[PDB]
């Protein structure tokens, strides 16, 4: 039974032998086998009592269970609670991930499962390498288990040991003559993972095993990755690999200096200048067969600089920090192209710093260029749009003007990103549908915040027309949330979430200007949700009729003038007069009620319950449907 | 000055012009080649709906003329259950 | 200076508001 | 401001009568709209004769009784006067 | 309690009322600890006192705490006091009218659109029943404010 399953789970959790023995006996065989071969749903996650016994290092109770019964370790369970909680793993997987050697050895001694394959085909060796215990890895290797198991993206245990700090695990893995040239899905052959966390010993061990250098899928060498991670030690080690040439040395120094120019943890402008001057000196070190810096066309977002082709211009900007950071951004963009994953993360950091230092217009340009690059890369830029809305609301709250073409550009980019988000949501059925829908709702909320900011900015007539065109384009795809909420519903609802940043000071929902702009852009005023509520149904449920009576009056006037039905019904057959829950909203709706004979006739038809099917025009059938 | 509404049973329903101008298709029927600019009949035909729905439509016209802005407590319009689903189609056809 | 009356606080100083009231 | 309905065997008129008014005004307007002299016209309301222009209230209708939702039926009698031969409207069909 | 309600420190007054203080604390001027909160627009303090049921009583100047809240242009506390479920209608009409009046002429709060909308809402709520119409009693016109005689109708408003 489920209660008996909980009882035996609690008995096995405390590591008590006699309590579990008294709760796993005096019964038949089928119930006992069900008890020892099922998971218990604890805290929203299903887990075997053996899992919770191995997690606490209760080796005696599970050993006596193996002695007194024939319980197997092949039970399907989760992996860990560290942001994964995916099922399919065996009990030996969590035993190896629990950092307890004795439970692993007793599970191996009775029905070893060293070659378990989950949905991600992760062996217990993966969990042992994640834990970082040498003895468990050694015993699992001695248990005749393959060490060359590659996942769907080729998650080799050597790669995940190089990513972690366990140099002992990776050195034991390479001591068995494992292949270091293991290709991954992204082309990372275990050196990009090694030289990303600044593991000098792991990188030295892999270079000792001659892991070789190959450019991955993103067009980056492992040395370029090392320079990207702001780790000088691994760069200095890789520069002595004897196969680097002149082309990949000065560019690696420039990439390291650019990474040091704009980073959160590692921000040293003097180190950046020293590395840049060293790279410039190494370029102009002989005078013959000179390796000149390639000159990209100037970019408006990065000021108006034209790189540093000379040591003189590099020297003159030693005391000017922002020009140095712009130069670092320029050389990073030149080296890494317009296709790297982390190409805009230093740009994001610099924009955040600029906003924190009240430098806004340059921050706006930098974040606009970063958004353009990320949209070129086709990634989830919901957080970038959230930052856009936050900085725009901060500028508005600080009584600072906002450039209308910038608003139009970020609105159009957000519209396109919402289009691809809708395409992804349509494509995604059940893999990450919750995350996709959360990003969908976040994109909708950010668009609403941007619209609210745009309503509070003085803009040109052409700029206003372009913004209205963008809003028209977004509405004419009809985005919807989980509970059928259109964009108009979100602009009318009082329960629309507002971000904890400066959006609270400016973007307040319900907002009359947002709804007026949406209806002037041709939003569907009669659109219903999953629950049948219209925009007029939600606006009467507003529980603050007098504090912001301006907002309520303007939005009801706009909804009625746009053509909302002041008499339609939801799925619960409730008129917004009846669903008004407020005297003021009821009175405003009654004042704005434009009565018609069709409405009264349909309401009397619905109230008296007359079968209207196949007796009315088809377009009138919908009229009976909501009236 | 007065609009003569006939029905399928030949019952006349002469009401005021301003009372009958609320319904759009009534205005359309009065316009076109049917002005009759001698303010004596202004008659229109209705060869598809019975007389009781015309009675209800005329009473609704007087209702709308009387109660269009008189406070906010609009009186309850009387609709019989049997005449329902016929006044609805008539109202849709009259765009009332 | 101008003509702006500083009496909006005087309408609220009639309640006993001070360090002691 | 009481709404009245005047019905012959076939035709029907919808008119509004002021509360501080008499029957003479409605007789005049029905004479104008029906080109018949007032003496020929008879207000056979509720199978009862009525006077010419004395008082609206004594005739049997008030503001609440002859509401615009459903004004009281007033039969018109003409000299050969005729009886109350008001032909009823068509019966609505029964419920499905 | 009175000064804590007047001041913005909601923690202090919430601790005082949680320590079983006096909710009906009369002052010399008649302000029963609700006017001090509903003079500075502290919505949370008024919420805390209503949770503790401080009760509504007319002060010395012939004003309810709702009246003071309407006088100080603070609309949110006016709403909260109207949602007390023991207010009747006449108090609601006069409170909305006073809120519009205070918004008409004040230093910190001056928004004439708020005045027009609040007076419109007051007139519509007043002329809601149709019958039993609550006609405004009007003082005779005073030469100081021009010669207007209020707005007894929504049309003239």
């Amino acid at each position: 039974m489920e209660g008996l399953a909980g009882y035996v789970y609690k008995a096995a959790s405390e590591g008590k032998v006699l309590t579990l023995a008294a709760l796993l006996l005096n019964r038949s065989e089928s119930d006992i086998r069900y008890l020892l071969g099922y998971v218990s749903q604890q805290g929203g996650q299903r887990s075997t009592p053996l899992i919770i016994a191995a997690r606490n290092g209760h080796a005696k109770v599970v050993r006596l269970l193996l002695e007194h019964y024939r319980v197997q370790t092949q039970q399907t369970g989760t992996v860990r609670f560290d942001g994964y909680v995916i099922d399919g793993a065996t009990a030996l997987w969590c035993a190896a991930g629990a950092g307890h050697f004795e439970v692993v050895k007793l599970l191996v001694s009775h029905g070893a499962n060293v070659n378990h394959t989950t949905v991600t085909n992760s062996t217990p060796l993966r969990a042992a390498c994640f834990d970082g215990r040498l003895d468990i890895v050694k015993y699992l290797v001695e248990n005749n288990a393959n060490i060359s198991i590659a996942n769907k993206y080729d998650n080799t245990c050597l790669m995940i040991a190089a990513y972690k700090g366990h140099t002992d695990v990776v050195r034991y893995l390479l001591e068995q003559r494992a292949d270091p040239n293991a290709k991954a899905h992204c082309g990372a052959t275990a050196l990009h993972f090694a030289a990303e966390a600044g593991h000098i010993d792991i990188v030295k061990e892999l270079i000792k095993w001659r892991a070789a250098i190959v450019v991955n899928g993103h067009g980056m060498t492992p040395l370029k990755v090392a320079a990207e991670s702001c780790k000088a030690d691994v760069v200095e080690l890789l520069l002595s690999h004897a196969d680097c040439d002149r082309r990949s040395r000065i560019e690696a120094l420039e990439l390291l200096g650019a990474s040091f120019a704009n980073d959160r943890e590692n921000y040293d402008i003097i180190k950046t200048y020293h590395y840049l001057y060293l790279a410039m000196l190494e370029r102009f070190q002989d005078g013959d067969n000179i390796l000149e810096k390639e000159v990209l066309p100037p970019i408006h977002a990065y000021g108006n600089r034209t790189e540093c082709r000379n040591p003189q211009e590099l020297e003159s900007i030693r005391q000017d920090r922002d020009a140095l950071h712009m130069e670092g951004l320029i050389v990073r963009e030149r080296i890494l192209g317009a296709d790297n994953i982390d190409v805009s993360h230093p740009i994001i950091y610099r924009g955040a710093v600029y906003a924190d230092n009240m430098e806004f217009e340059q921050c706006i340009k930098l974040w606009l260029h970063a958004l353009h690059l990320r949209q070129k890369g086709n990634r989830n830029t919901h957080k970038d749009l959230l930052r856009f809305a936050q900085v725009f609301s901060q500028m508005i709250h600080l009584n600072e003007t906002v450039k209308a073409p910038d608003i139009e550009c970020v609105l159009r980019c957000s519209v396109l990103e919402i289009e691809q988000s809708m395409n992804r949501v349509k494509n995604i059925s059940d893999a990450d549908v919750h995350n996709a829908m959360d990003n969908y709702e976040c994109n909708l909320y950010t668009f609403l915040y941007l619209v609210c900011i745009s309503t509070k900015t003085q803009c040109s007539e052409e700029d206003q027309c372009k913004i209205n065109k963008q809003i028209y384009n977004l509405i004419h795809l009809d985005p919807r949330t989980r509970e059928g909420f259109t964009l108009l519903h979100l602009a009318v609802n009082s329960n629309t979430p507002v971000d904890d940043f400066h959006t609270n000071d400016v973007c307040s929902f319900p907002n009359a200007l947002v709804t007026k702009l949406l209806l002037d852009c041709g939003a569907e005023v009669n659109a219903v949700d999953n629950e049948g509520n219209s925009a007029l149904h939600i606006i009467v449920q507003y529980n603050r009729p007098i504090s912001d009576f301006l907002t309520l009056h303007s939005i009801i006037i706009s909804l009625v003038e746009a053509g909302a039905h002041t008499d339609m019904t939801n799925k619960q057959n409730k008129t917004p007069l009846d669903k008004s829950t407020t005297g003021v909203s009821e009175i405003l709706l009654k004042t704005q009620m434009k009565m018609s004979l069709k409405c009264l006739a349909a309401r009397a038809v619905r109230a008296n319950d007359i079968n209207y099917q196949d007796q009315i025009p088809r377009t009138l059938e919908e009229f009976v449907g909501f009236h | 000055m007065y609009v003569k509404l006939i029905s399928s049973d030949g019952h006349e329903f002469i009401v005021k012009r301003e009372h009958a101008l609320t319904s759009g298709t009534i205005k359309a029927m009065l316009s076109g080649p049917g002005q009759f600019a001698e303010n004596e009949t202004n008659e229109v035909n209705f060869r598809e709906i019975p007389s009781h729905v015309l009675s209800k439509v005329c009473m609704y016209f007087t209702y709308k003329v009387r109660y269009t802005n008189s406070s906010t407590e609009i009186p309850e319009f009387p609709i019989a259950p049997e005449i329902a689903l016929e006044l609805l189609m008539a109202a849709n056809f009259l765009d009332c | 200076y101008t003509f702006f009356p500083p009496k909006k606080s005087h309408g609220s100083c009639a309640p006993p508001v001070s360090r002691a009231g | 401001d009481v709404f009245l309905m005047i019905r012959r065997h076939k035709t029907t008129i919808f008119t509004d009568a002021k509360e501080s008014s008499t029957v003479f005004e409605l007789k005049r307007i029905v004479e104008g709209i029906l080109k018949r002299p007032p003496d020929e016209q008879r207000l056979y309301k509720d199978d009862q004769l009525l006077d010419d222009g004395k008082t609206l209230g004594e005739c049997g209708f008030t503001s609440q009784t002859a509401r615009p939702q459903a004004p009281a039926t007033v039969g018109l009698a003409f000299r050969a006067f005729e009886a109350l031969c008001i032909e009823p409207f068509s019966s609505p069909p029964e419920l499905p």
